[PDB]
RNA sequence: ACCAGAUCAAAAGGGACAAGCAUCAAGCACGCAGCAAUGCAGCUCAAAACGCUUAGCCUAGCCACACCCCCACGGGAAACAGCAGU
């Protein structure tokens, strides 16, 4: 017949419930504290293979036996046969640049996550007279010292773990193993990134290179963190991004590169960082850094790796005799580094061009 | 009767009893090789529900399709243990037999 | 073999459903009209030629009910098309109304009435159809009885009709084969078939609705 | 030459010879038999020769074997109704066993012919379509009708190329 | 392919080569292509007169009745063919086209005669 | 024309269903009982699991795609794999 409802004591709905959010849900100190103890034996210096503190070791540890451990090797793609040997060599020249071959007696490649080479490292440690005394595990924060320490603790190498003040640190008997504090890295994008952003950026699975053929006057975006502007190139070139598989890579023209950047900062197109304009307001703006590439060494050997700190890098192959001009935009706080290619033959692993898009099918 | 499972009745061999009230039965069907035209024992794994847990590894069992799949894989119930392992009763003479030799002679009674 | 679920597909389905629900257009919007171009502004579609004069000259059911108490509930409403087509009285009793208040003049909405077609009424009041049309008219309170005065004409009609020649031959042959020598002609009953004029009102309850 | 004893067993001509087609009630068949025993020789020969034919004619009827499980050989059929039919085969020849199983569970020639009629119904002569299904693709194949234009050009009167000319 | 809506319809599939029309009376889902899949073929039809001046038509009356019962519709050409056959009443448009042709003939005869 | 069951045929469940590579040998939760808590610790795999590469197919026709992001809210961006045409 008739009924009424009361504009007082109301219960009300909401505007724009945004079920999209619901589905988004659904889907120096070391020098002044620790070096004194260390310089009183063997040192295990862990180096992140992806990120390539070394020159300061003589003061940090002093003149004692040191073994280099290149971590996170499994995440490195196999660009060409013998890449492990090439990496061991590269570490050897790096140490020579910085040290006696402090003396470094062994360079080995390990993957604590996959337990690759840990047993061989244990065998080498136990096989020789030279390795007697205590073991000090030195390295950076992200190097994986925690993972390697846990792996070694869960092994026959140890005779379960104790905590003792050096700062309280973990140890276990072998003489005692010593796990020192990780040396924090300056100018690291991980410092700026949040827990979730860092988790996304850090590759947890084996990296798949992503190649893109670019002509002069174009722009590539590795997330919202890294950008490259390719120009003044006598010929097209190839850029192979080696980074976390879940980091979007976007290609655009130079004109639209900016406008896309402001429009899509954060959000989902550039998944890192996150928080939209709120997060971007605090996020440092991308400062520019100019680069000139050497003569293009063919179309299969990378000429240079442009690394955006720990997020990843891009290997560039220009055409023969071609010299290219580049401008890398990276966050103000962090730094952009041009280095000799860590995987020079990474361009070869690829598929075929898909449509007019610059992308190559990933193999 | 109107069961949604495909094979209504299937005779197989129990090859596992590590599941509560469920027996892992192996069923073998002769299959024609289209080229050689010889028949081969193709085999498939079925899970039979056994409330009494009377299945023993090696038993020959008859499995009846359940009216509906009662689990991700349990689609049959043990209708009858056809040949209790090493406790075979000759269906013809009904007397117990050990391989090809009667335990109780058929002339016993 | 396991499929990768289509989360975005599900979200799109649900979001589109919710958007349609929450922006369901009003009647005053859907069934508007531009008397200059005779185009519905909401969709921009032009009305058919044969409805131009009617749209320009006549009025809508709610456009009339807006000028009556209780929205003229209980009055008899006839359609100009019905009046022109049939000499018999046709109309609705208009038992119930439900206008689209959002309209400025409250000249749109829904209605329910007891149909009287060709002078034969119905057993119940049901939803109107073609409410939004323009061919409606109101029976004045006076003259109502005289207008609705209907003399039931003799309804006797053919009980059956002859079969088509070949079907007749088939049936006869089958009978003779079975031995049923009954020579009575085979006839097809048609009383069972309730022929209705093409313009007879349809069940609005099963009719659809426009969308944006 | 073909491999194995009695290679004839591996030819369609022989496999199709099986005259035993189980009624739809039969679903499983288990053949218990002894690899040794003069009395069980008949069952052995049956398993060696006829079982392939039975399986070929009854693809869905599961068939399983059991060597030296019981002193005497036998067959056992499990029907869709849950009934179990135990057939003794001791001392019987393979042919005798085949005839017995045919009598007790095989469809009769009447039923088989009924199935054949049901099948042939599909192949309606009057229908036209690809040779795979119908006898004639196009009515043009039928004599007296206008022949296909490819083989015999149509008159200029019938070709639309000149109906348009008349239109002009 | 799942079809949104649609219904069975008895119609004609236009086989035959160019300038040589020939029709297969088929019962097919109305949404299916003209010559495409079809539930069942009910007969055939040869528009071109044969050597005897006959437009042969074959109608599987049993199945046609069965499908009409099941609820299949009838395309206008098929309704006209059935009417000619006598299975159905002559189509209203067949009758009216006959009358229009008669009036056309009368007009043309008058015009020719009034020279 | 309504209902009828009939016809047609989705979703869902069961079965079936391409090729090469073992220099792809383990997958890493891939199972079960219980109304549930919860328990059991299992499940597939050298009779080829898992994985990589290639391909539309079993042709009255069938499967899939519809510029891309598998999807398409959204974004990328302005879409002929409809006909003719460049
Ligand atoms: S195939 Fe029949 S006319 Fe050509
Ligand atoms: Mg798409
Ligand atoms: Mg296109
Ligand atoms: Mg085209």
């Amino acid at each position: 017949q008739e009924r009424f409802l009361f504009p007082e004591y109301i219960l009300d709905p909401e505007p724009q419930p945004t079920r999209e959010k619901q589905l988004q849900e659904l889907q120096e100190q070391y020098l002044e504290l620790v070096s004194a103890a260390l310089r009183r034996s063997l040192v295990l210096y862990m180096v992140d293979l992806l990120d390539l503190l070394l020159p300061d070791l003589p003061a940090l540890v002093g003149p004692k036996q040191l073994i280099v451990l290149g971590n996170k090797v499994d995440l490195l793609p196999q660009d060409a046969p013998g890449y492990r040997q090439r990496l061991r060599e590269r570490l050897w020249e790096d140490c020579a640049r910085a040290l006696l071959l402090t003396v470094v007696r062994d360079v080995r490649l390990i993957s604590a996550k996959t337990g690759y080479g840990v047993e061989e490292l244990i065998s080498a440690l136990q096989r020789s007279w030279r390795y007697r005394g205590d073991v000090y595990l030195v390295g950076a924060t992200n190097a994986g010292k925690s993972t390697l320490f846990n792996t070694l603790l869960e092994s026959d190498y140890c005779t379960r773990a104790t905590i003792s003040p050096w700062l309280n640190l973990l140890k276990f008997p072998i003489h005692w193993f010593y796990d020192t504090p990780g040396i924090t890295k300056e100018n690291c994008i991980l410092n700026l990134l949040t827990e979730k952003e860092v988790n996304i950026v850090l590759p947890t699975q084996s990296i798949v290179p992503r190649t893109f053929v670019l002509k002069p006057g174009m722009v590539l975006f590795l997330g919202a963190i890294g950008r490259i502007d390719f120009l003044q190139g006598n010929q097209s070139a190839w850029f192979t991004v080696v980074a976390s598989n879940i980091l979007p890579v976007h290609i655009t023209s130079l004109d639209r590169a900016d406008a896309l950047y402001q429009k899509h900062a954060g959000h989902t197109l550039l998944q890192i960082p996150m928080g939209g304009k709120e997060r971007m307001a605090g996020f440092p703006p991308l400062v520019a850094e100019d680069i000139m590439l050497k003569e293009g060494l063919g179309a299969s050997e990378a000429v240079a790796d442009i690394k955006f700190s720990s997020a990843g890098w891009v290997s560039v192959t220009p055409n023969f005799k071609d010299r290219l001009h580049l401008r890398g935009y990276t966050p103000e706080g962090t730094v952009l580094t041009v280095r000799p290619p860590l995987l020079p033959y990474i361009v070869n692993i690829k598929g075929q061009r898909i449509k007019k898009s610059v992308a190559y099918k990933t193999k | 009767v109107r069961s949604s499972v495909h094979a209504r009745w299937i005779v197989g061999k129990v090859i596992g009893t590590k599941m509560q009230k469920t027996a892992k039965v192996r069923v073998t069907r002769l299959v024609l090789d289209p080229y050689l035209l010889k028949y081969f024992n193709k085999r498939k794994t079925y899970f039979a529900h056994d409330a009494l847990q009377q299945c023993t590894v090696g038993d020959i069992v008859l499995l009846r399709a359940l009216p509906v799949p009662r689990a991700k894989h349990v689609k049959h119930e043990l209708a009858e243990i056809v040949f209790k392992v090493g406790k075979v009763i000759d269906p013809v003479t009904g007397k117990p037999c050990a391989g090809t030799t009667y335990l109780e002679s058929p002339l016993s009674s | 073999k396991k499929v990768r679920p289509r989360l975005i597909a599900e979200l799109a389905r649900r979001v589109r459903a919710l958007r349609e629900q929450l922006n369901r257009p009003r009647d005053s919007q859907l069934y508007a009209v531009d008397y200059e171009t005779l185009t519905r502004p909401f969709s921009g579609r032009r009305l058919p030629v044969r409805a131009w004069a009617d749209v320009r000259r006549e009025s809508r059911l709610l456009q009339l009910l807006g000028r009556l108490p209780l929205f003229g509930l209980g009055r008899l409403v006839t359609r100009k098309s019905w009046l022109w087509q049939h000499d018999e009285p046709c109309y609705w009793r208009l038992t119930r109304v439900r206008p689209d208040y959002t309209a400025q003049n409250l000249d749109h909405g829904k209605a329910w009435g007891i149909l009287t077609f060709k002078g034969k009424t119905e057993s119940e009041a049901r939803e109107i159809e073609h409410v939004m049309y323009h061919d409606w008219r109101l029976v004045p309170k006076h003259e109502e009885e005289a207008f609705t005065a209907f003399t039931p004409a003799p309804e006797d009609s053919l009980a059956s009709v002859p079969y088509p020649p070949l079907l007749r031959a088939m049936i006869i042959a089958e009978r003779q084969k079975n031995g049923d020598t009954s020579t009575e002609e085979p006839m097809l009953n048609v009383q069972r078939i309730r022929m209705e004029p093409w313009d007879y009102p349809a069940k609005q309850e099963d009719k659809g609705r426009a969308k944006g | 030459p073909m491999k194995g004893r009695f290679p004839i067993r591996r030819t369609l001509q022989y496999l199709s010879q099986g005259n035993v087609v189980f009624k739809d009630s039969v679903k499983v068949m288990t053949v218990n038999y002894n690899t040794h025993g003069e009395l069980g020789e008949g069952a052995r020969k049956f398993v060696f020769f006829n079982i392939p034919q039975i399986q070929y004619k009854n693809p869905w009827v599961q068939i399983m074997m059991f060597k030296n499980m019981t002193p005497s050989p036998f067959l056992r059929f499990y029907l869709d109704s849950g009934e179990q039919v135990l057939v003794d085969v001791e001392t019987k020849s393979n042919k005798e066993i085949m005839e017995h199983i045919r009598k007790i569970l095989g469809k009769n020639e009447e039923t088989l012919r009924e199935e054949e009629e049901e099948k042939k119904q599909l192949s309606h002569p009057a229908n036209f379509g690809p040779r795979k299904y119908c006898l004639r693709e196009c009515i043009c194949e039928v004599e007296g009708q206008v022949p296909c234009p490819s083989l015999v050009p149509l008159p200029k009167e019938m070709r639309g190329k000149y109906k348009a000319a008349l239109k002009a | 392919k799942a079809y949104r809506g649609g219904h069975l319809t008895i119609r004609l599939a236009l086989g035959g080569c160019t300038n040589r029309p020939f029709y297969r009376i088929v019962a097919a889902h109305n949404k299916c292509p003209r010559d495409g899949r079809f539930v069942e073929q009910l007969g055939s039809y040869d528009p071109l007169p044969n050597s005897h001046g006959e437009k042969l038509v074959a109608l599987n009356l049993d199945r046609i009745r069965h499908w009409i019962g099941c609820g299949a519709h009838l395309s206008k050409p098929m309704e006209k063919l059935l009417g000619l056959a006598g299975f159905f009443p002559l189509h209203p448009m067949m009758i009216t086209n006959a009358e229009r042709l008669r009036r056309k003939r009368a007009r043309e005869v008058l015009l020719a005669s009034q020279k």
